């Protein structure tokens, strides 16, 4: 489960750290954002090697674009590289599933991304089996003027009750804050000491 | 699997490699593939070994049910064992995958009878089955003698399962025999040391 | 990985002197003994024999590539010979290369060499390409109908190698199909090759 | 696979079903029941295919009346549960109902109880059989407070199918969604 | 027709403050045969590093060929020799540009980078990096698993300090869990390969396996 | 697949006189959890107790067939069915079944009538049951729980140690395992006692 | 790996002890040696139910045999029903068995395929090691060979199994079914089973981490205790 | 195989499309613009795979665009529709584009041309793509009439969107209406 | 089909059947499968009539491509053609389904070479190919002589290639015979009526 909503107050991305080949967990520490420019993170849901191959290489198109030339590279701009970049692989069945999102001179930006050349512009997503999970709670929890602390919690929260219901999903919840100053990375919070032992519906 | 049936003027001779092959591998190579059904009726088994082990074991049972209502128990039972092997491997086509060269003696003398997998019951006086019969067809074809006695269809089987044990990778190991006269059937094994020839046969 | 016209069970093992390699001399097509006398082991080198299980035309296809590559380094260093390592190293990459283009050579490739070093060179490389050097390699029904005798007299003197050896093919002539014909022993010693008279390995036909 | 949800709660049961019934790509009926009550006391919402989920619902129902009428009793919300259980059981071993069942009841005690095709009975405070069980259980974990008031049950019951109705893609029209408590079974209108 | 054996064997990192531990068993089996008792599945790539490969062997010596060509010409037009970081990026590179040809192999680079910390990377056969602390690979990276998550924690408390062992403490964690795996896992055997690249560099220990 | 449709991870482990069996909570459909509050170990009687690793479908149907069993045997020879009485009537019951399996594995953690001695019974889907003496695992996170146990596993753990490990070696197989987990239950059956502790696993 | 040969006043039948749920060891000290009756003993592949059901069914018709008739079962016999029952399941009952027993026909080892083929034979050997057993018993096994040379043979076979199949592993069992009295031939048919007769000392776990190191804390939500009754 | 439809007036061509994008079972937008402007004059409505749809989009919006600034002229409503099916049947014989269009055009007279993935180019009066031509269709042909002014036009896609969002299975969460006409490509909110 | 090339002491003698088939239906039954190469270089073909005459077409092709640039015309020749038959055999393994006996003579003497449909090219005294060959496998090895001559080596060819044609449904017609010497290769056909035996030899 990889999640990113725009609040007033920036960009919310979290995600889980999860990777599952089959039923058994490869992994609970994979990192699942990847920062692409100064103001602009990837999230990574599917492969993870096309997730982390493909974000790293958006990266270094994104850096051989601002060096190459002063006009900076919006996040619309990053997200069109990268879904052309995996258009250009279509049936060569790469598994990417990634928000772009960030801060340009437009403000914040999310575009998920997929394999399937998709590239959907908008102020809440939420990649990866887990999604639907997050998607409840993002629906539900969302509000945008929360504060940042409220809304690194929504996104956590929404990653971890992914996780509870997501056998996909699970690890730590790793929290980013885009705002025009910069990716925040709020922090990596265990899921497991998220789940509120108290309560015995879930 | 190389079955060879000679109905002689004096007698049977069903000849047989040993050799039951699991793909490439022989689990069994001193297989005994001709089956007594009686002391005089054998069958010469190619083909799935349960599916023709199966045959021998219920062409026994309708040997003795034919018997259960009669006391000429030496009459037409070689013919009775082709017709309910043939019956068998008709009834269960789709299950069983078997060829069977039933063999001996009774009342009507010396008999061989060829059911094939098809089901197929013909009676035969050199009758030829398996895998390593095919290597031996032309052989058989040009040393095959209805004048055979079962001494010589005895040696002349022996020669040509050993052909068909050399060339045939499914066949090989010891040849069975089994010569089946009025006063019973007598069993050899023609070793490799004992037989005609070997490989060395090949380009040579 | 079609196999056709195969060649049968390679056993190969070191002892003191070198490497003592036997096969029958049988190519099978499919079931049948089709052919004899067809060496399944090639000299590419004076110390350098290359055997092959499975596709003999693959075997005959790989040989062909090691003896051009061979005489290319040959031309390259004065008639000086591809160390047995060096020609199972590019049986190696030629048969992976050919895993990898999907037009795999059907055969397991014994090369059993002596290196200039003097050190006994025994190594395998499968139709994938997965390569393993060993005291004592075994190749189709001699890797499986095996046991413990290679392995409890290898690098032991050529006659308990040798008993080893033929124990193996006893049991592959007793119970491998394609198994036909004398096997033929080879010491790769470093003295050269030497091809010992074929010996017919018989299974203990007293089982019957 | 239709959307049926269900929520326990400290003396209710809130079932939900998808009340839109489709042939194909055409939406037949927009106030179809799939939540068959098979008795005062217990509704079991049925998710699969219409057919299949009428029989089991009448087969189901049919046998709760026999129970009621051979033996005076009537059939606990967890005994009903494990014969619905055990005809799923016999019916995945011989011929499978692929109906998935959220059976809500309240024989004296709310009870919910997912309950898959296959006969996977579990008493659940909330689920749901389809692929909305994706979208409202974080919903329901995010919101579920033990002692729900009805009417905060019914919110959240409006929550989960809400969420359906936004983020499921085959989003029902409607849902009929039926109160199970010691009043018995009631279609409530979640609004 | 499957390019591929999926030999099997198992391996398992483990970094430390100033060591990686891999231990892989060397059994080179496939189909209930075994090809090879002893064939090394841990190189030494360079000062830095070493790379564990479990999977399909002729993958692992291409994919062990082409990193070791990669880190010659790293070293020839760089006249350092790759680091683990750069090595662990380079495997990740390689193993993704077979992405969809892949050599169907699971990595670890395990090395000492230039600040003298033990580095271990996990990948899995398209070239995903993991930069962890203990990783298995191979038929038995099942059973160990759970083994080092046990001997860590990391996996049930996973954003607590890594708890690192002392590089014997990591070695016996990992000859236990080579054992156990040996024990339940039928390609796993017949030695274990126990490299540790420290400060030191690569030191390769061999500790006899079951064989059955 | 339908084994893996209900992740399951069941634990059965030998102490001094006393055996565990624990289970991870999750009713999990496919990768979606259902519940945390799954039962999979079910007291068959004082001193056997059935952990089923599988198809919570077969799970319950195993579970409720045998105390079926266990309750008409029990009424008719008006004593407990004895562990390895048990474990032959599992076994029986699964292979009953065998050319229809259930897609439950049985672990059976009981205590020897006479000698208290811990008695572990794990078997596949179709009753080849094992006897450990050590630990029995079970469910998705089969070969997780065979790694850390056979590390873990020492010779006269008391009901402490013995909690401990199941527990540990539990939490450490589930949280490898992505279908199961959600919490697990460990039952010590001891001489005199039984001790059901629910322990906090990772419930991701 | 399973194996049976014929020596030259009985039967030494003999498997390895490792039972695999698929690629997992699932059990290391597995009975594949079935005591039929007292005279016929039935090692076995295949599915690990399939051959415990087979042996355990046949055994019960033998002892039922023997009970009611008084007579001693036959190795024929068992390998008759035996394979008429693998053959009524067209080998879906994966058992390839071997029956070795001595009956009034002196000692006689059988194989019996999954599919109900069977055959006698002087040694066989079956299993995923079938070849690394047989290869032993085809260089080894020979007429009239002694109780201990076969024993040897045999337990050398399961040997070869357990150290070059992966399907095969453990310990090796022996069974040993010959005559009370060798010189006599209608002495009691005893048997005598050789559990762990080869225990591979290479086999071992040679290393345990018995400090075992755990970091995975045990939180208890709930802890309740019954009395055992 | 998402919902667009098209509706050609005397002056003017409503061309509408499902803006509600999802992943699999998920919803994932809602504003999704599906009606690609080609030019200021076109607006292509498209229906399938998002990112066939994307990249068409595209290319077509791109070529358009270069024959307006290589060739001081731009491209017709008949040439424009003539080029994507030119495009969809190189693919289609290539690797066919699996995007079923609605090209809305007003070059001087309004065009709306159905244009399957194959490269079926169709001048039509209404037509659609998707699944909501089964739904559309027979709603056009009871209620189109000749001539109809553009708020008649309005009402008419406005009953074949709620006949779609009524009768199909997967019904859109909503649509986005354009209107291409004399004045451009507006996007119109039907109420 | 049935091909025989037999390299005797003073030449080479292949012999084959005439029948083309298809299905059960011969759409050739005098069929020329011994392609003439060279004047002495001749090639037996079985499989696919398509792909053995392209094979002989391009084995013609590049033993002429090896005389573009040498004078001995008539070295390695037979040799050369092997290994061209072999070579396009493993090029074409997928395309390719043909074997070919390249028999005849060159400056090296007689040779045949019998390249498999595998792409296997090995010099033979004796080669047989062809679904007729098997049936006369035991027949050649026990009547092929090493020392037989170019006469007695084409009675034993057309004898063999009878027994093939007789016996094989796929072989049939005429025996085509190639004896090739130094001096040339002289084309001989035995029409049914000219056999040395007829169907008449099955059972008799
Ligand atoms: C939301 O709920 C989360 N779901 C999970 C499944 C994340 O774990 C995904 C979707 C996630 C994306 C991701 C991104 C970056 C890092 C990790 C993970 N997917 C995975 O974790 C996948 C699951 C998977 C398995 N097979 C496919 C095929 C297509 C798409 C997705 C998958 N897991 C992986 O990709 C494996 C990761 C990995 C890391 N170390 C490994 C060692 C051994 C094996 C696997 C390892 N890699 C593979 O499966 C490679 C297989 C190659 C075969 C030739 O994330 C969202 C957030
Ligand atoms: C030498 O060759 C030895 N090989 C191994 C594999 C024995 O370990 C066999 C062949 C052996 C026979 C055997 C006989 C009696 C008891 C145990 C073992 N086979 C097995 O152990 C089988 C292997 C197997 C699996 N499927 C097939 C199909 C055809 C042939 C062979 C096999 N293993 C099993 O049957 C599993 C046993 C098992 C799994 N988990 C367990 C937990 C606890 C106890 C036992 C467990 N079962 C399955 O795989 C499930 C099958 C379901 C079918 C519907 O023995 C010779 C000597």
């Amino acid at each position: 489960t990889t999640l990113s909503f725009i609040y007033n107050g920036g960009i919310v991305v979290a995600v889980d750290s999860r990777a599952t080949g089959g039923q058994f967990i490869f992994s609970q520490t994979v990192m699942k954002i990847l920062p692409l420019a100064p103001n602009m993170i990837g999230t990574m849901a599917g492969g993870a090697a096309d997730c982390q191959y493909w974000l790293r290489n958006l990266s270094r198109l994104i850096q051989l674009h601002k060096f190459r030339y002063q006009q900076p590279l919006t996040v619309a701009a990053a997200s069109k590289i990268l879904v052309n970049e995996l258009y250009r692989y279509k049936g060569y069945n790469l598994s990417i599933g990634s928000m772009i999102c960030g801060y340009d001179n437009t403000g914040p930006h999310i575009f998920y991304i997929d394999n399937h050349g998709s590239r959907i512009a908008g102020k809440r997503f939420s990649v990866g089996s887990g999604s639907t999970h997050a998607y409840g709670v993002l629906d539900t929890c969302y509000r945008e003027d929360m504060t940042k602390e409220e809304a690194c919690e929504l996104g956590r929260r929404a990653i971890y009750h992914a996780t509870y219901r997501d056998s996909g999903s699970g690890g730590r919840v790793s929290v980013v804050h885009i705002t025009q100053n910069g990716v925040e990375w709020i922090d990596k919070t265990d899921v497991f000491d998220m789940h509120d032992f108290s309560k015995t519906t879930f | 699997t190389t079955l060879l049936a000679i109905q002689c003027t004096d007698g049977v001779v069903m000849a047989s490699d040993s050799r039951t092959s699991s793909g490439s591998f022989i689990p069994n190579r001193a297989t005994n593939k001709i089956t007594e059904i009686q002391p005089k009726i054998f069958a010469a088994r190619c083909g799935n070994a349960a599916d023709t082990q199966f045959l021998a074991r219920a062409v026994k049972n309708y040997l003795n049910a034919l018997n259960i209502t009669r006391e000429n128990t030496d009459d037409s039972t070689i013919l009775v064992a082709s017709n309910v092997i043939r019956s068998l491997i008709v009834r269960y086509r789709q299950y069983l995958s078997a060829g069977v060269i039933v063999g001996g003696w009774d009342s009507a003398g010396p008999q061989v009878y060829s059911i094939e997998v098809s089901g197929m019951a013909i009676k035969k006086k050199i009758a030829s089955n398996g895998s390593g019969s095919t290597y031996i067809q032309a052989y058989i074809d040009q040393n095959y003698r209805e004048d055979m006695t079962m001494e010589e269809a005895t040696k002349f089987a022996i020669a040509a399962v050993t052909g068909a044990i050399i060339r045939d990778g499914s066949s090989g190991g010891v040849v069975n025999i089994v010569q089946i006269n009025a006063d019973g059937a007598k069993r050899m094994t023609v070793r490799p040391a004992q037989q005609p020839f070997n490989y060395d046969i090949v380009k040579g | 990985m079609q196999v056709i016209t195969a060649s049968g069970a390679i056993v190969a093992a070191k002892y003191d002197g070198g490497i003592l390699l036997a096969s029958d001399l049988s190519i099978t097509y499919g079931s049948m003994f089709r052919h004899n006398n067809v060496s399944h082991f090639v000299e590419v080198a004076p110390n350098i024999i290359i055997g092959a299980s499975g596709e003999f035309a693959d075997f005959q296809t790989l040989i062909e590539v090691i003896k051009s590559v061979i005489l290319q380094q040959q031309c390259k260093h004065n008639g000086e010979y591809l160390t047995a390592s060096e020609v199972h190293n590019y049986i190696k990459r030629y048969m992976y290369q050919c895993r990898s283009n999907m037009k795999p050579l059907s055969c397991k490739v014994i090369v059993a060499g002596i290196n200039p070093d003097g050190s006994k060179f025994l190594a395998c490389t499968d139709p994938y390409g997965a390569s393993w050097e060993s005291d004592h390699i075994g190749t189709g029904f001699g890797k499986y109908l095996q046991g413990l005798q290679i392995a409890d007299v290898v690098n032991g003197s050529f006659d308990d190698v040798k008993k080893g050896i033929t124990e193996v093919f006893r049991a592959v002539n007793a119970r491998n199909t394609t198994a036909n014909g004398k096997i033929e022993f080879i010491t790769v010693t470093p003295q050269g090759i030497n091809h010992l008279a074929p010996e017919q390995i018989d299974p203990n036909w007293e089982v019957v | 696979m239709l959307s049926i949800v269900g929520l326990q709660g400290p003396d209710w049961v809130l079932i939900a079903a998808d009340s839109s019934v489709s042939s194909s790509i055409i939406c037949m009926s927009e106030n179809y029941d799939r939540i068959a009550q098979l008795d005062d006391r217990h509704a079991l919402a049925m998710s699969g295919e219409t057919g299949d989920c009428l029989q089991l619902s009448e087969y189901l129902q049919g046998n709760v009346a026999l129970y009621k009428f051979r033996n005076g009793v009537e059939l606990s919300s967890d005994a009903l549960a494990h014969f619905i259980r055990h005809t799923m059981a016999k019916a995945v071993r011989k011929s499978p109902y692929e109906v998935n069942m959220l059976l809500s009841g309240y024989d004296g005690k709310p009870h919910l109880y997912f309950m898959d095709y296959l006969g996977t009975l579990q008493s659940i405070p909330y689920g749901a059989q389809g692929y909305c069980q994706y979208f409202v259980m974080s919903v329901f974990d995010k919101h579920y407070k033990e002692g729900l008031t009805l009417e905060d049950g019914k919110e959240l019951m409006k929550l989960a199918l809400n969420q359906i109705k936004q983020r499921f893609t085959v989003a029902p029209h409607g849902f009929i969604v039926k109160l199970v408590d010691k009043n018995g079974i009631t279609k409530i209108d979640l609004e | 027709w499957s390019p591929y054996e999926m030999h099997g064997g198992t391996a398992i990192g483990i970094c430390g403050d100033d060591y990686v531990v891999i231990g892989a068993d060397t059994r080179l089996s496939v189909d209930y045969s075994i090809d090879s008792r002893h064939k090394a599945r841990i190189f030494k790539m360079n000062s830095n590093c070493m790379i564990s490969a479990t999977g399909f062997d002729g993958d692992i010596d291409a994919f062990i060929t082409r990193m070791r060509s990669i880190l010659l010409n790293y070293e020839n037009q760089h006249f350092h020799e790759m680091s683990v970081e750069s090595v662990a990026r380079c495997v990740s590179n390689t193993l993704y540009s077979k992405r969809f040809f892949p050599y169907y192999i699971n990595i670890l680079v395990g090395g000492i980078n230039s600040e003298g910390k033990g580095k271990l990377y996990g990948y899995d056969p398209v070239g995903t990096i993991e930069d962890l602390h203990y990783d298995s690979n191979g038929s038995g990276s099942s059973l160990a698993a759970p083994l080092l998550d046990s001997a860590f924690g990391t996996i049930h408390h996973n954003t607590r300090p890594f708890p690192a062992v002392s590089l014997q403490d990591a070695k016996n964690i990992v000859r236990d869990a080579i054992c156990s795996v040996t024990e339940r896992d039928i390609y796993t055997g017949d030695a274990l390969q126990l490299c540790v690249f420290t400060k030191d560099g690569f030191a390769q220990e061999e500790f006899p396996l079951p064989r059955h | 697949d339908i084994s893996t449709y209900n992740g399951s991870c069941v634990l059965a482990m030998a102490g001094d006189h006393c055996v565990a069996i624990a289970s991870d909570r999750r009713l999990g459909v496919n990768m979606l959890t259902v519940s945390k509050d799954f039962k999979r170990i079910f007291q068959i009687n004082d001193r056997i107790y059935l952990g089923l690793a599988g198809l919570a479908t077969d799970v319950l149907t195993v579970r409720e067939q045998l105390r079926f069993d266990v309750n008409l045997l029990e009424l008719r020879e008006e004593r407990p069915i004895d562990p390895k009485k048990f474990m032959n009537l599992v076994k029986s019951t699964l292979y009953e079944k065998r050319f229809s399996p259930f897609f439950v594995t049985p672990v059976i953690a009981g205590l020897l009538p006479e000698t208290n001695e811990p008695y572990l019974a794990a078997s596949d889907s179709i009753g080849a049951f094992a006897f450990p003496k050590d630990f029995a695992v079970a469910g998705t996170c089969e070969e997780s729980l065979y790694g850390i146990c056979e590390s873990a596993w020492r010779p006269n753990m008391n009901p402490d140690e013995l909690f401990e490990c199941t527990a540990k070696c539990l939490i450490a197989a589930v949280e490898r395992d992505s279908i199961s987990g959600w919490g697990g239950i460990v039952y010590i059956i001891t001489q005199d006692k039984v001790i059901i502790k629910e322990i906090k696993t990772r419930m991701d | 790996t399973i194996a049976a040969a014929i020596f030259d006043g009985g039967v030494v039948l003999g498997a390895d002890t490792r039972a695999t749920a698929g690629p997992i060891v699932a059990v290391k000290d597995e009975m594949k040696l079935h005591y039929i009756s007292d005279n016929i003993w039935v090692c076995g592949a295949g599915i690990a139910a399939d051959n415990d059901n087979i042996n355990a069914v046949i055994s019960a018709k033998l002892r039922l045999f023997q009970m009611n008739t008084g007579l001693q079962p036959r190795v024929d016999q068992c390998t008759n029903i035996l394979a008429s029952r693998l053959f009524q399941y067209m080998g879906y009952i994966q058992a390839a068995l071997i029956v070795g027993g001595i009956d009034f026909q002196g000692p006689q080892v059988y194989q019996v395929a999954p599919h109900g083929s069977f055959s006698k034979q002087p040694f066989i050997a079956q299993g995923s090691g079938s070849l690394a057993a047989i290869s032993v018993l085809e260089n080894r096994w020979h007429n009239k060979m002694n109780e201990h040379d076969c024993m040897e043979m045999v337990a050398d076979a399961i040997y070869a199994g357990i150290t070059n199949d992966l399907g095969s592993g453990s310990h090796v069992n022996l069974c040993v079914i010959k005559r009370e009295n060798p010189e006599d031939k209608q002495s009691k048919v005893i048997y005598t089973f050789y559990k762990d007769y080869r225990v591979p000392h290479e086999n071992d776990r040679n290393f345990r981490l018995e400090p075992q190191i755990n970091n995975i804390d045990v939180e208890v939500i709930k802890t309740t205790e019954r009395p055992l009754t």
